[PDB]
Parts: C-alpha cells; sequence; structure tokens
RNA sequence: GGGAGACUGGAAUUCCUGGUGUAGCGGUGGAAUGCGCAGAUAUCAGGAGGAACACCGGUGGCGAAGGCGGGUCUCUGGGCAGUAACUGACGCUGAGGAGCGAAAGCGUGGGGAGCGAACAGGAUUAGAUACCCUGGUAGUCCACGCCGUAAACGGUGGGUACUAGGUGUGGGUUUCCUUGGGAUCCGUGCCGUAGCUAACGCAUUAAGUACCCCGCCUGGGGAGUACGGCCGCAAGG
RNA sequence: CGCGGGGUGGAGCAGCCUGGUAGCUCGUCGGGCUCAUAACCCGAAGAUCGUCGGUUCAAAUCCGGCCCCCGCAACCA
C-alpha cells in the first residue's frame, strides 16, 4: 500500500500524516485489493471573513481500476473521516457484486 | 455511427495477380501497419511457396483452408442476472470470414517458421489439411457453441 | 422385456426440470427420462433444451420397448412442455392428445407465503 | 351474452338441481361455472344456478 | 400524514417494551 | 357469505401398505446443506388424517362494528317495500355503566395434514444473530373460558330538515309504450355545479346550509411514561 | 496361524474373473461472461497398470513372488 500525500495550498502537519495513515488503513484491513492511494489536500473559504473550505481528494488504483473521490468540509480530520466511510461501502460493493 | 443504425462500409477492390476478393481482404488483414506492399510480399511469396507445395491453383488452396476454419456458431456475452451466459449466436457470413481470416493470420504468426512467408505458407497448408491450430479454435470455438446451446433461447 | 402398442406420456415440467416418463393405458412406465440424467445440472436444466434433451432420451427409451402411439399429459408451470411434445413427436412417437392436466387445488393448504428475492 | 336474463326475461322458469341440462348450459367445457357476465344473469338466478350447480356436483350429476 | 411521528412515538414504544423485558423479573420480585 | 347447532361432499398436499420401475431428485441469481442408490422423485391402485373451501365471486350482498363465502337440515336476529288497521310524541342523544369486539397471546382437555415465529444447518457477505434454501417446536384447528387491544380507517360521533344535476349497479312497488322507458321508496359506486377549504379535496352517501346531545384538542419533546389506584392467571390494558 | 482378497496421472474410484479398446473425479492454465469481481461455461498440462517374473497373436489382464494392504476371525502364539 503506497501513500502519497501532497498538499494543494497548505502545511501538511504530522497530526495530519498520522491520521491520514490511520483513516485511510482501515482500507488496508480489508481491501487486500488496493496498490497506490494519492492524497492531495485543498484549502480555500479561507481569507474572507469566513471559515476555510478544505477539501480532500483521494486517488486509489486497486488491484485494477481506478477509483477517484472527493469530499469538501469546515475541517479536515472530519472530512477524511467521511471519505474513508465513503471508500469502505464502495469497494466491498466493487467486492460485492458477482458471486454467481 | 452504431446506434444510428447500419453504417454504409468501403466497397474492396479484388487482388490484381489473384483476382479474388478474399486474397486482398487476407492482404489488409496482413498488415501490420504501414506497409501494405509488405503485406502484398508476404500474401504472394506465402501464397506461391503454397503454390509450391500443391502444384495447383493457390486460391482454392486458400478457399480451402478459408473454409475449414470459417465458423457457423459464436459464443457471448450477456449476464442475466449475476451469472455470466455463454451464449451462442448464429455467425453471418462477413464475420464468418473474417474470424477465418483473422485467426488465420494470427495463429500463422504464433507459429515458428522463420520468416512470415514460411509462416504464413505452413498455416495456409496445415488449414487446407486441417492441422493447424487454427482449426483447433473452430473446433474449440464450436466446443463452446455445442457446451453452452441451452442458454441460446433468449433469442438475442 | 415386452411390447407396449400404444402408452401415454407423462410431462413432469415444474420449473427447475421436466421429468418425463411414459406410461402405458395401466399407468405402469416402462422407462423415465428427465433433463437432470441427460447431463444438464443446475439452472440449464430449467432450460427447454433440457426438456427437449429429456423427452429425447424418453422417446428413445421408449422405443426400444416398441412403444408407436403416444397420449400426451403435461404438469402444471414451467418452461418445456410444448418443446417436449416436439421431441416427442420428432423423436419417434407420434403426437395423440396434449391434456394439460394442473393440479388445481381450491384454496387446499396454504402455499409458502412469498419470496422477497 | 349481454342479454338481459333468460330466467328474469323469460319470467318463467325455475332452476332445478336434478335438472342437469339446464345446470349444464350453464358451466363450461372445463366443468367451471360461467360469469355473470358470460352468461347475462340476473344476480338472483346467478346465486341460484351457483348454489344449484354446487348441488348437482354435489350428488354426482355434473364432473365437478 | 407523514410516517416520520409515527415512527418517533414508535421508536419510543419498542424501547419501552425492551425496558420491561429486562426488568420484568426485578419488578416481579421487588414489587412481591 | 346475518348468527348458532348438527350431519355430510369432492379436488389437492402429506404419510402408509402394494404394484411398475431405475440414478437422481430437490433447490437457486448461481449453489450447497437435504432426501436418495436399503429402491427415491415419477406413475397406478387402495387406505388414513387433518385443515381450506377452485369455479360462481366482483368494486356485488348482509351485519351495529369486528366480520361473514362447499352443501343440506334444524333453531334464531335484523332490514326493505306496500296497505294504512292500531297506539297517540311513547322521539333524539347519552356522563358514568353493562355487553359485543380481527390477529397475536393466556388457562385446562382434545387434535395435529399443510404453513410456520423461536431453533438449527447451507449460502450470500468484511460480518449476517437478515433477506434466499433445507429442516423445524409453540402456534395456526376444535371444546370451555380469559385478554380487550389494530392504519378496530371513510383516517369523517349520533340524529333531523333542506340545497343543479349526469351515469352505473343492488332490493321492491306501480303509469305508459306494449321486455322497453316513466315515476317512486331504500341501498351502494364513479363524474360534476353552487357553496365550502390552508391546500389537496368534499360536493344530496357533504368536509354545503342550520338545530339537538356526546366524545375530544390547547406548541414539540419528556410521555401515553413515572407515582398512585382499578381490571387481568400473566403478558399487559 | 493363516486362506484370502487387495497396488493403475498427486489423489479417490473403477476396469483386472470371458487378453487386441486402462477410463474417472478435485490439485492445471488459457479463454468467453461483467464497466467489474468472481462463479457459471469451454478447453487444455499427468499414469500404458507397486514391481519383477513364464506361455499364447495379442498378458493390468493369465499364472509365480515381493513390496505391500489388510478384513478379520482365531493365539493356552
Amino acid at each position: 500500500a503506497e501513500v502519497v500525500v501532497k498538499g494543494r495550498n497548505v502545511e501538511v502537519p504530522d497530526h495530519f500524516r498520522t491520521y491520514v495513515s490511520e483513516k485511510l488503513s482501515r482500507l488496508e484491513r480489508f481491501d487486500k485489493t488496493i496498490y497506490l492511494f494519492d492524497v492531495e489536500l485543498d484549502h480555500e473559504r479561507n481569507r474572507r471573513q469566513r471559515k476555510n473550505c478544505q477539501h480532500v481528494e483521494i486517488t486509489a488504483r486497486g488491484r485494477g481500476p481506478v477509483v477517484r473521490g472527493e469530499a469538501c468540509a469546515d475541517s479536515f480530520y472530519t472530512a477524511f473521516e467521511s471519505a474513508v466511510q465513503k471508500l469502505e461501502g464502495r469497494l466491498r460493493r466493487a467486492k460485492d457484486r458477482r458471486k454467481i | 455511427m452504431p446506434r444510428k443504425g447500419p453504417a454504409p462500409k468501403r466497397p474492396l477492390v479484388n487482388d490484381p495477380v489473384y483476382g479474388s476478393q478474399l486474397v486482398t481482404q487476407l492482404v489488409n488483414k496482413v498488415l501490420l501497419e504501414g506497409k501494405k506492399s509488405l503485406a502484398e510480399r508476404i500474401v504472394y511469396g506465402a501464397l506461391e511457396q503454397a503454390r509450391e507445395k500443391t502444384g495447383t491453383d493457390p486460391v482454392v488452396t486458400l478457399k480451402r483452408a478459408l473454409d475449414n476454419v470459417k465458423p457457423a456458431l459464436e459464443v457471448r456475452s450477456r449476464r442475466v442476472g449475476g451469472a455470466t451466459y455463454q451464449v451462442p449466436v448464429e455467425v453471418r457470413p462477413d464475420r464468418s470470414t473474417t474470424l477465418a481470416l483473422r485467426w488465420l493470420v494470427n495463429f500463422s504468426r504464433q507459429r515458428r517458421e522463420k520468416t512470415m512467408v514460411e509462416r504464413l505458407a505452413n498455416e495456409i497448408l496445415d488449414a487446407s489439411n486441417g492441422l493447424g491450430a487454427s482449426v483447433k479454435r473452430r473446433e474449440d470455438t464450436h466446443k463452446m457453441a455445442e457446451a453452452n446451446r441451452a442458454f441460446a433461447h433468449y433469442r438475442w | 422385456k415386452k411390447n407396449v402398442p400404444h402408452g401415454a406420456a407423462h410431462i413432469k415440467s415444474t420449473f427447475n426440470n421436466t421429468i418425463v416418463s411414459i406410461t402405458d393405458p395401466q399407468g405402469n412406465v416402462i422407462a423415465w427420462a428427465s433433463s437432470g440424467h441427460v447431463g444438464f445440472k443446475g439452472s440449464r436444466k430449467s432450460t427447454p433444451f433440457a426438456a427437449q434433451l429429456a423427452a429425447e432420451n424418453a422417446a428413445r427409451k421408449a422405443q426400444e420397448h416398441g412403444v408407436k402411439k403416444v397420449d400426451v399429459f403435461v404438469k402444471g408451470p414451467g418452461s418445456g412442455r410444448e418443446t417436449a411434445i416436439r421431441s416427442l413427436q420428432a423423436a419417434g412417437l407420434e403426437v395423440g392428445t396434449i391434456s394439460d392436466v394442473t393440479p388445481q387445488p381450491h384454496n387446499g393448504c396454504r402455499p409458502p407465503k412469498r419470496r422477497r428475492v | 351474452k349481454t342479454r338481459k336474463c333468460v330466467f328474469c326475461s323469460k319470467k318463467g322458469q325455475t332452476i332445478d338441481y336434478k335438472d342437469t341440462a339446464l345446470l349444464r348450459t350453464y358451466i363450461s367445457e372445463r366443468g367451471k361455472i360461467r360469469a355473470r357476465r358470460v352468461t347475462g344473469n340476473c344476480v338472483q338466478h346467478q346465486r341460484d344456478i351457483a348454489v344449484a350447480v354446487k348441488n348437482a356436483r354435489e350428488v354426482a350429476l355434473l364432473p365437478f | 400524514g407523514s410516517v416520520i411521528k409515527k415512527r418517533r412515538k414508535r421508536m419510543s414504544k419498542k424501547k419501552h417494551r425492551k425496558l420491561l423485558r429486562r426488568t420484568r423479573v426485578q419488578r416481579r420480585k421487588l414489587g412481591k
């Protein structure tokens, strides 16, 4: 499970590295089909007497073909949590749906 | 040009040396890309080597091999409800000539003669007798079609 | 073994297969032919081609005991009634009757309730 | 059909459970009872035909 | 109307039923 | 097909004995547990036993509401119309109250074919304490009682008088053509004015126009829950 | 103690009593199936009879042993 972590326009704290590792690591748990993950972290809303909109994109080449998956949230941890919930359900569906 | 109906196809001129639709169509399916002239040298040289190993008209040997590889039924693909069904379907004439020439060229290309001319000569000869791997692919395609006859009803 | 001058077919066309016995007027069955015994198994057993091969093998084992004329008795809902009648009229036995004896309860025992898949 | 009846229109006729001809005019070839729409009965005599056919089946005069 | 009202009510009802399953025994003996 | 009691009818499912007869049957989206090879499924003959009543039968009948359909007999309840013979306002509603009240459930005693919670195995699935499959006990059935609850719904308390119509169908009286229409009283549907409504809709079977009596509501949760009492064998109300 | 039967692609199972014609089932890759996953479906890659001995045209096949395998049922072995 190769895990590339890019910004977009943003610092990348050691809390973000660890949290990224553990949410995305849920996927290593039960989807053995994985290969590369590419994770890229946008930061707008900021600068406008308002609350910053984070965005997370995640790319995932499974064993086979390419998921993508995009999430916008007021903060970063809540967004990456949500993104991993979605990915887990999908994959088991791409696990699912088949078996005769 | 699918989903609007059938699309009009290009008319194909016949061969200068041999005078057949099927020789020129074999040339256009020999054409690993770019060199139609070199495809003509492969097909022509292979059919005069067939002329050497038969002593007859080469296009009769070609059409007899083409007949002995030509399939009648093809399997496919429709997955009704969570199970993949090999469905056997009647093959059109042009589809059958296409599978005959395309199998002939590709499994000549797998064969282990030195040049391409000796490969295509030996594959047209072995398909004329019935001893190539391409005839075994015709028998395996009719093996999948006759083994899967029941699923054919959908009328599809 | 014996000779039978004419007999009656029994075709059980119940969705997953058709079991084709033939029977004299007495009702004893000379031989029984089924799709499963042809070699098909599972969902291919349900197919009408399985009924055609079941009536083919039933008509050959029928013809080995010398039956010529047959009155066909077909059972209830399923795929392979007129296909089995077709393979019987081609495979050595002739038409006769086509009698649709479906076992009809009249709100009898309560049927299994509902399949939600 | 689309008549109005034979008992209510002809205005004298009795439906009789012994009479096997009249009850076999209203059952089908299967033996099942035809409808009020198929035969055009008044509703009273559709009840009395249904009960009469049912009695005649109970005493073996109709092939059930 | 909507079935949401009906279902909130029914959630309450369910929870209560369960609460009487588990305390059934206890209510009998603590009451007796 | 209002109710109760009694007697009885056939088709179908299951088991049983006996034939005929062989390797599969069953099941599924696809399969596997499963029943078989000791003679199954299949088919024929006979027997047992239980439950439910195909067709008629539907936007149809009856009942206060639950509800009610095999047949026949016995006992019994209500409704409608016609005449107007009788009584002469004896009407309406009805707080508390008594009675009836689907299904599930409860007690004692029978019965137990099919279906079947719970309960197993199989499969699916990341995982199924699920759907789907194979089996399967209480139950479903009857006798005698409890319980008192439901989307017990027309989501519309009961009574009465009036307010354009059009068309179906159910019960019955009569005037006319001579079964056809008319008119009438009672019933049940579909469409439609006026009027009403927040809107959808209702619309002579009102949610219209008015009178009489009862029930009930007063923001959402907390909660139809606690405490207390009453009923109940208990579940609980 | 015996008299018996019992060996055949990795395996299980035949066939082995009437010599010419050893099958069969899971461990096999490639396909077609789906946008897919898998299955479902097709084909494919291994034994000429544990083995060695005589005769007959032909010998797993018929007969001698062995390695074995046992079934047991006997053993006052």
